[PDB]
């Protein structure tokens, strides 16, 4: 049921790794042409927020060292930014490819 | 557009023998460098074999 | 409707014959308006040697006296029926076309008929066109594109008098004399050689019956001869020019060949991107987005000319002088393309680009008479658009991939460059990467 | 005979490598053959295979 | 300008069979492409051999 | 062919035409009252940015889809603006006009805006302005406009400098929402049926400042290309009345561009009396532009460096001297019979017949046919040709200038 999979979420995001690290899910995207292009298509705030947080798990993974407990962006307000843009971004290279058939 | 242009290899060989801007004035005294880098690869081919069986 | 329905209501462009020599094409149609022209098969490829020009200074002398109407009493006259008198010329061709009213006819044929049949000479008159002549060379040494153009088909020619430059040399303009003039005239403008055309919301009898009236009398009775396609380079260094113009060109077809058709198809898929145009990166034609996306080019036109089953096929594209050679690979990629690995698609979108160019171009009083016109310079007739709509889909991509290995595989050019051209390339580098050996 | 020799082994790359290939191949019969002929019949006398006919 | 531009012309390099103006070279094309490509040929295949 | 065009007006307020012919050149022309009058100083030059909108992504059809599926049918879309109306025409075959019919519907009423680009499109504003602004005509007219209203008509076609990439879309959102109104819509269709037209207008659309005054006033274009660019303009007349006929009468009577190619053009009154004074190379020609509420009649000299003062003089002498009342009557028809062959043989083609027929069916709120233009042409008196030079003379005084300005009278001897 609901109450099932959203326990395996909250586990697997405990454990996951970058809840400690002080990211949310878009920082830890790889990038492709298709990815660069969604980053490339943000918002300038929202843009600036990303490579802060970046800068910071940079500076928790040089000196190898985490941030405290009550530093940590929880589970259940993490940002799904990137969201709709990268979402088109395939849904068109999609279209790009079924035309192009 | 290229990959000749582009590749990070080819753009070595490129700038080395396909677009390398050249005299339109030289004669055959120039070859001898091309000249002495086949009789260096033959050199070092024929030595390779003649060291196998030595 | 539908393509049979549209196409079914064309009017037949009634021709007729007058027998002196005269070919007169009437188009009756359904707008109030006449465009009436004498089109003469006279241009550099008729002249001889030392009159190279010479059908210039007539269209220069033309219009500024004759012996029964005089010249300014001529556009006084034009000016006083409302008028739009015009004149134009090619290395082969002359055009002299009047736009106007259909009751302004008869005096239109008036006055265009006496600047068939009695033209003369004015001598002041004479040495003013000659300094005229001079300001527009001087004037017309600026726009770099029909430059380029005299340019390529003077390396394209070489040796053979259809490279004849337009103007001729300037002391040649200095020395273009009354009395070979008058040679020049009583020489070529005469019999054989000359259509009259008439289109708009007119009439073909009374027309027919007054050209009988004013070319009563003409007393007009061994040229058009072939040349060579040579194919050579040609490179203007001049560094004090903003942008570089380079074209290439194969030897093209002609005008009796279905090939002429296929290689139409290929021009409409090639074509002519130009940069102001509405979004760039999202083209169908692939070479224009990667022109575009790397933002190479400034312009390519990639057409065809057709002289007398001859001529030229070729391309010319203005670029900055760091984008030379990515455009000329990714140009010579297309042609292989098209050569090698041609599909279907590509076919498809040539063919309806080329049919809706066709109908958005015969609209109009001057696109449809000059069309009356080029059609009638020698194909014995005018074509309509249903012949054309035929002979489109009578080709398939199978036609077109033969059509591209006949003429544009392992060639011969003609690259005529002008401007600050030094990255392009030497002439062997062009025939080895010309055809594909798969790179 | 060159028209003919151009429209058959001159229009693609893969038929122009297969030709010359077939003609090394071709050359190597001939070659082979016509060098050792020669090179045999000028050093007829005091050549191995005289011997090896007598012996 | 361009058009005082009067090509030289180059007979002394040419070859004779095209020294004829006015007949095109829509026909000995083949011709000089066949010949020029057996030499190559002819010598890819002694390099090959 | 007895057939002709039909005019129909949808209860919101648009003009549709129809018309029917039996040539496949199927065209479809779409012109809005929403030009470059209806922006104000917080959004300079947005009329050129919204004219490069082709390749927005629509919702219901996003870019690539669009681009694509008109170039694949062959259809050809193009927009033409001035400051009053924009134009969206596309031309194609008749087995080409639903779906090409259904992409004009996207452009129109869908909008998107989305960033990049509008940052690529300011890219491309820089480049258009670079090629609009290297002829220097276009220049000198809109610093002509800017030099005789001091109000919306003064705004340009094109944009300024440094609203190049400044302009935002949330402008063209505001703008978009705000200006494209069902009741200033004109649908000019030929080669198509009524119906079909009527219920893609009829279903499809479902929408729905002040005048500018004259001011007077010099501009100067300090360039130096040794060709001075001079346009001296008063106002005129608001469009469609006799008067503004009477002006048109006017400028055929001063002269216009040669229609003879290499003619004398005797009938020009300008040319003939400046090359009769000055024995050097130049161009005098007339312009009038009228607009909806206002409207701009001068003389427009293009001309040495050396003597431009010579010219500007002879041509005011001239132009005084006809207002005094010295015209010949057959002359006063054969400029008739010039505004006869501009307005039959400039619309004979279908660009003018879309542009000029769909700029009055939106204008005027009905359609015209020609020879009642050519019957109200030819119904106009010679006190009204005297009047209006006589309202130019005495009229004030609007005058952009583009060149070396040392020979040029500039306020006192005009």
């Amino acid at each position: 049921s609901s109450k099932w999979l959203e326990g395996i979420r909250k586990w697997y995001y405990n454990a996951a790794g970058f809840n400690k690290l002080g990211l949310m899910r878009d920082d830890t995207i790889h990038e492709n042409d298709d990815v660069k292009e969604a980053i490339r298509r943000l918002p300038e705030n929202l843009y600036n927020d990303r490579v802060f947080r970046i800068k910071r798990a940079l500076d928790l993974s040089m000196r190898q060292q985490i941030l405290p407990k009550e530093q940590w962006t929880k589970y259940e307000e993490d940002k799904f930014y990137l969201e709709p843009y990268l979402k088109e971004v395939i849904r068109e290279r999609k279209e790009r490819e079924e035309w192009t058939k | 557009i290229n990959i000749r242009k582009t590749h990070p290899l080819m753009k070595i060989v490129n700038n080395a023998f396909i677009d390398l801007p050249a005299p339109s004035n030289i004669s055959s005294w120039w070859n001898f460098g091309s000249l002495l880098g086949i009789c260096l690869i033959l050199q070092i081919l024929t030595g390779l074999f003649l060291a196998m069986h030595y | 409707a539908t393509y049979a329905q549209a196409l079914q209501s064309v009017p037949e462009t009634q021709v007729s014959q007058l027998d002196n020599g005269l070919r007169v094409a009437s188009e009756q149609s359904s707008q109030p308006t006449c465009t009436v022209g004498v089109w003469i098969d006279a241009g550099s490829r008729y002249e001889t040697e030392k009159n190279n020009g010479a059908g210039y200074f007539v269209e220069h002398l033309a219009f500024k006296g004759t012996k029964n109407r005089p010249g300014n009493a001529l556009e006084k006259e034009v000016e006083s029926m409302g008028a739009h008198l015009n004149a134009y010329s090619t290395r082969e061709h002359t055009a002299y076309y009047i736009k106007a009213l259909s009751k302004d006819l008869p005096k239109a044929v008036e006055l265009l008929a006496d600047i068939v049949q009695n033209c003369s000479l004015e001598d002041s008159q004479i040495e003013k066109e000659r300094d005229v002549i001079l300001q527009e060379l001087q004037e017309n040494d600026t726009s770099m594109r029909d430059v380029v153009f005299n340019y390529l088909h003077a390396t394209a020619f070489q040796g053979t008098p259809l490279a004849q430059s337009v103007e001729g040399p300037s002391e040649n303009v200095r020395k273009l004399s009354r009395a070979d003039l008058t040679e020049y005239l009583s020489r070529h403008y005469k019999a054989p050689r000359m259509v009259l055309a008439a289109a708009g919301g007119l009439e073909h009898r009374q027309l027919l019956d007054l050209a009988q009236k004013h070319f009563s009398g003409l007393s007009g009775t061994p040229t058009l001869t072939p040349c060579r396609f040579t194919g050579s380079e040609i490179r203007h260094r001049e560094d004090g020019l903003p942008l570089a113009h380079v074209a290439i060109a194969v030897e093209g077809p002609g005008w009796a060949n279905p090939d002429n058709v296929a290689l139409q198809v290929a021009n409409a898929i090639i074509g002519h991107y130009d940069c102001t145009y509405g979004g760039g990166m999202h083209l169908s034609s692939p070479l224009a987005s990667v022109a575009v996306t790397n933002k190479l080019c400034q312009s390519f036109q990639t057409f065809n000319i057709c002289y007398a089953d001859t001529g030229l096929l070729g391309a010319h594209f203005v670029c900055d002088h760091m984008s030379i050679d990515d455009m000329m690979f990714v140009l010579q990629g297309q042609w292989m393309r098209l050569c090698t690995s041609a599909t279907e698609s590509e076919v498809v979108r040539g063919k309806n680009l080329l049919r809706n160019a066709l109908v958005s171009h015969l609209d109009g009083t001057t696109p449809v008479c000059e069309d009356i016109g080029r059609s009638l310079l020698t194909y014995g007739r005018r074509i309509p658009l249903a012949e054309w709509e035929s002979r489109i889909a009578e080709v398939d991509a199978r036609v077109v991939r033969e059509v591209c290995s006949k003429y544009f595989y392992d060639q011969c050019p003609a690259v005529a460059g002008f401007g600050p051209i030094e990255q392009l390339p030497d002439y062997n580098r062009i025939r080895s990467g010309m055809f594909w050996l798969r790179f | 005979l060159t028209a003919r020799l151009y429209s058959l082994l001159f229009r693609r790359t893969s038929t122009f490598a297969l030709t010359i290939v077939v003609g090394a191949l071709f050359f190597e019969r001939a070659f082979d053959q016509g060098a050792d002929a020669i090179y045999e019949h000028i050093n007829e006398g005091k050549l191995w295979k005289h011997i090896k006919h007598k012996y | 300008s361009h058009t005082d531009i009067k090509v030289p012309d180059f007979s002394d390099y040419r070859r004779p069979e095209v020294l004829d103006s006015t007949k095109s070279s829509k026909e000995s094309s083949e011709a000089r492409k066949g010949f020029s490509y057996l030499i190559t040929a002819t010598t890819t295949v002694g390099v090959a051999y | 062919h007895p057939q002709d065009l039909e005019f129909t007006r949808l209860p919101n307020g648009l003009v549709i035409a129809s018309l029917e012919n039996y040539a496949p050149a199927s065209r479809i022309g779409l012109f809005i009252k929403a030009g470059s009058r209806y922006e104000n100083f917080n959004n300079l030059g947005t009329s050129h940015l919204l004219r490069l909108a082709s390749s927005l992504t629509t919702k219901g059809a996003s870019s690539f889809k669009i681009t694509r599926g008109i170039e694949a049918v062959g259809g050809k879309l193009s927009v033409t603006s001035t400051r009053e109306n924009m134009a969206y025409t596309v031309e194609c075959l008749r087995d080409d006009v639903d779906i090409l019919m259904e992409f004009l519907l996207n452009v129109t009423t869908a909008p998107e805006f989305r960033r990049w680009e509008v940052a690529a499109l300011q890219s491309q504003l820089r480049i258009d302005k670079a090629v609009a602004f290297q002829n220097p005509q276009a220049h000198v007219i809109e610093n002509l406009h800017a030099a005789a209203y001091r109000n919306a008509l003064a705004n340009s076609l094109y944009c300024p400098d440094y609203r190049i990439g400044k302009v935002t879309p949330d402008e063209l959102h505001d703008y978009v929402q705000n200006h494209f109104t069902s009741a200033r819509m004109a649908l000019i269709g030929l080669g198509v049926s009524h119906p079909v037209l009527k219920q893609v207008a009829e279903q499809f659309l479902n929408i729905r400042g002040a005048k500018a005054k004259y001011r007077g006033g010099e501009i100067r274009e300090q360039n130096g290309d040794s060709l001075v660019h001079a346009a001296l303009v008063a106002e005129s007349a608001a469009i469609g009345s006799a008067e503004a006929n009477a002006f048109s009468v006017l400028q055929h009577v001063l002269g216009a561009g040669p229609h003879v190619k290499r003619g004398s053009n005797a009938t020009s009154s300008l040319y003939q009396a400046v090359a009769k004074g000055v024995h050097q190379p130049f161009d005098v020609s007339a312009f009038n532009a009228s607009y909806s509420d206002s409207g701009l009649f001068g003389f427009y000299t293009i001309s040495q460096a050396a003597s431009a003062g010579d010219v500007i003089k002879a041509a005011y002498n001239q132009v005084k001297t006809i207002a005094q009342g010295n015209l010949s009557n057959p002359d006063v028809q054969a400029a008739k019979n010039k505004l006869k062959a501009g307005y039959l043989m400039s619309v004979e083609s279908s660009e003018g017949f879309l542009d000029e027929v769909g700029c009055q069916a939106l204008a005027a709120g009905s359609y015209t046919p020609p020879s009642t233009v050519l019957q109200q042409i030819d119904a106009v008196a010679d006190a009204d040709v005297i009047n209006a030079a006589k309202k130019f003379v005495s009229g004030r005084k609007s005058m952009a200038a583009s060149g070396n300005l040392g020979h040029t009278p500039f306020i006192d001897e005009l």
